[PDB]
């Protein structure tokens, strides 16, 4: 009697975890006795009983549908469940495009700072301008009524490093950034580009609003001129895309655009005008109380002595960026390292200053 | 209140029993797809709501191509997208938009979960695990290594020193000078001494018939380099990944420029790594092709020293 | 510039139908599954008449080897 009760708890406990197991593994058989599902959009109703729809088993078909559905689900150019040999319409659910994360690969706003590479900041202030402004209210501009712009474009020597100076204004912004890699959008199969461009658009103004970043572009960039179509057909393909969404009805509602590109020279005769890139910004060379500002935050985090005469450093320095001159702070860095010591001198970023200058174009 | 406690222990062992029975079933009918030919997919999309979508169509006459795919999807590599609801066969959460996945043709139900990549693991990577050079047995090319070891080594190991003083290393060399010295014999010296993978890749390697296909095999290159951790991708040219044109007319010449913007850009998209150290090369005698500004790009200089008589002799 | 502004002007007014085609996504590269969707559309907007026809730069498909480089 006291002995059974003993025991019925332990095998109970066991018995209860490896039966539940091999419970789901049944489960799991139900399923593979279970009809594939086809997948197929309604050109259009036919009769009640006829549907048009365009299948992936075969061609196109004349397919029947469950009478066991609502007719409150028909609605007019819908995506369809269709079954694999009864060819029927399982399911109807409403047409939206299908979201990209495989396009659509996430940089966080707020991985960097806007004082670390700053110093570049009169550039972020212009940029904050045209793209911020619209975003906090559109009522101003209505007021007066006036078209706000789309798109914006740096151009320019990526002195700050393109994608830097990109990277940093995009956590300022705090919004839904797109981002783009150009070199992926071109691929080795037909109207991919096409598909893929127009998608990504489409997700936009659902989800509205959000930022698309195109990173590089020089995929587009390029107006052919021996007039092929070797490679340069998709060149062709996605050149079309860009000015067909702008040709179109659509309005980048809340949708914001920024280019970023290293020489300027293939740009088309529809850009000049507004109504796709609007403001086309430069790059522009730091002034010495820039410069000095850049030195002087690279400087803060990193050991030193108790005394850097930075001006010094500030009058041979010339025709850089804030990237340029950060290698020059780290190059003095590592001569300490090499001293054994936490404590710099005058002369190592004197030396450091010259040794980049000469490496460079 | 004796009787109902035995009976229970009795009950509990033949439930385990006919539980145990179903276990065995399952375990025949999936090993039976497993066995070749297999179609082995590739899932598009993570997603486990929303479903429908669309492939194919009718015909007649004018053309333009479209394609769809959604819930989750797998195309299967005829050429078919297919719609399936999960299983816990295999977890989906561990799945990722753009897996590898094992199908059974039957239900198109994902069996199992493959490796990670997809396509090929570059189309001729090599491997050298470890080099059958060493750089203590030749002398005389001494004073360019004495400037190579102090740049590659010496960040991984005197690592504690770099995070004290509060600056990060580096991540890129370039080396120049008059091709055939022996310049790559010292760079593979190195690679056998660190205990690195060393990764050659030949910059008309990358370069395909394909369309677009070089920067995949590059961000392939760089995502395998992530796992072996550390390693040493060596980049022989800069003229086969040393031009970029900046001529008007260049537009035929894209793929050339598209890749070598590839590497620069897969540099600057994100903030260093210290499980890869690349090392640059030239094989003719210096180019401007910018890609040496940050140091996130290349930014040590080694120069081939011209030749000391004394030196010569050493190595006679 | 408004080129296309005014195409789409008057077929407002007119009382017919928009049918915008993309002339230069008539280009392929070759043939496979993809490019049949648009084979069907055509046909239809010609029966239901009246209808304007505007085709945005066929240019795409027009290079052929009239410069010898295509």
């Amino acid at each position: 009697h006291k002995e059974i009760d003993g025991r019925l708890k332990e095998l109970r406990e066991q018995l209860k975890e490896l039966t539940k197991q091999y419970e789901k593994s049944e489960n799991d058989l139900k399923a593979l006795q279970s009809v594939g599902q086809i997948v197929g959009e309604v050109l259009k109703q036919l009769t009640e009983e006829k549907f048009i729809v365009k299948a992936t088993n075969g061609p196109r078909y004349v397919v029947g549908c469950r009478r066991q559905l609502d007719k409150s689900k028909l609605k007019p150019g819908t995506r369809v469940a269709l079954d694999m040999t009864t060819l029927t319409i399982m399911r109807y659910l409403p047409r939206e495009v299908d979201p990209l994360v495989y396009n659509m690969s996430h940089e966080d706003p707020g991985n960097v700072s806007y004082s670390e590479i700053g110093g570049l900041s009169e550039q972020i202030r212009e940029l904050r301008e045209v793209i911020e402004l619209p975003l906090t209210n559109p009522e101003l501009f209505q007021r007066v009524g006036i078209i706000p712009p789309k798109g914006c474009l740096l151009y320019g020597p990526p002195g700050t490093g393109k994608t830097l100076l990109a990277r940093a204004v995009a956590s300022q912004l705090d919004c839904n950034f797109l981002k783009v890699v150009s070199s992926s959008i071109v691929d080795k199969y037909i109207g991919e580009s096409a598909r893929l461009i127009r998608e990504m658009f489409n997700y936009a103004r659902d989800h509205q609003p959000c930022i698309i970043f195109m990173d590089e572009i020089d995929a587009i960039g390029g107006r052919r001129f021996s007039e092929g179509t070797s490679a340069d057909r998709e060149i062709q393909r996605t050149l079309m895309e860009l000015l067909n969404q702008m040709d179109g009805f659509d309005t980048l509602h809340r949708v914001k655009m920024i280019m970023a590109t290293n020489r300027p020279d293939t740009l088309d005769p529809a850009l000049l005008r507004p109504g796709r890139l609007d403001r086309k910004i430069h790059i522009d060379l730091p002034n010495e109380q820039a410069r000095l500002d850049i030195l002087k935050i690279h400087a803060g985090p990193i050991t030193k002595h108790g005394e850097i005469d930075y001006e010094a450093i500030v009058k041979l320095s010339d025709g850089f960026n804030g990237a340029d001159l950060r290698n020059v702070c780290t190059e003095a860095g590592m001569f300490a390292i090499r001293a054994d010591h936490d404590f710099v001198v005058q002369e190592d970023f004197m030396k450091a200053v010259r040794k980049v200058a000469d490496s460079k174009k | 209140e004796i009787k109902i406690m035995k009976s229970e222990v009795l009950r509990v062992t033949h439930e385990l029993q006919a539980m145990k029975d179903k276990i065995k079933e399952n375990s025949e009918k999936i090993k039976v797809n497993k066995t070749l030919p297999y179609l082995v997919s590739n899932v598009i999309e993570l997603l486990d709501v929303d479903p429908n979508d669309q492939e194919e169509d009718g015909a007649n006459i004018d053309l333009d191509s479209q394609r769809k795919g959604k819930c989750a999807v797998i195309k299967t590599s005829t050429r078919q997208t297919y719609f399936l609801p999960v299983i816990g066969l295999v977890d989906a959460e561990k799945l990722k938009p753009g897996d590898l996945v094992g199908v059974n043709k039957d239900s198109y139900l994902i069996l199992e979960t493959l490796p990670t990549e997809y396509d090929s693991r570059v189309k001729a990577m090599e491997v050298d695990e470890r080099p059958t050079e060493q750089y203590s047995d030749i002398g005389g090319l001494d004073k360019q290594i004495q400037e190579l070891v102090e740049a590659i080594v010496l960040p991984m190991n005197h690592k504690e020193k770099f995070e004290n003083l509060g600056i990060q290393p580096p991540k890129g060399v370039l080396m120049y000078g008059p091709p055939g010295t022996g310049k790559t014999l010292l760079a593979r010296a190195c690679a056998a001494q660190t205990k690195a993978t060393f990764l050659k890749l030949a910059g008309p390697q990358l370069v395909q018939m394909f369309i677009g296909d070089g920067a995949k095999l590059v961000r392939d290159a760089f995502a395998l380099a992530k796992e072996k951790a550390p390693s040493i991708i060596f980049i022989d040219e800069l003229d086969a990944i040393g031009t970029k044109r900046f001529d008007s007319e260049k537009a035929g010449d894209r793929e050339v420029q598209r890749t070598m913007l590839e590497l620069l850009n897969q540099l600057d998209g994100f903030q260093p790594n210290t499980q890869v150290k690349v090392i640059a090369a030239t094989n003719r005698v210096d180019i401007l092709d910018p890609a040496l500004l940050r140091s996130g790009r290349l930014d040590r200089k080694i120069e081939f020293p011209m030749p000391n008589e004394e030196a010569r002799a050493r190595i006679m | 510039c408004g080129k296309t502004m005014l195409a789409k002007a008057v077929a407002h007014h007119t009382t017919a139908a928009f049918i915008r085609v993309v002339g230069s996504e008539f280009v392929q590269k070759y043939l496979g599954e993809g490019p049949r969707m648009v084979r069907d559309v055509f046909r239809l907007a010609k029966e239901n008449a009246p209808a304007i026809i505007f085709i945005d730069e066929i240019d795409a498909i027009a290079t052929k080897r009239f410069d010898a480089q295509t």
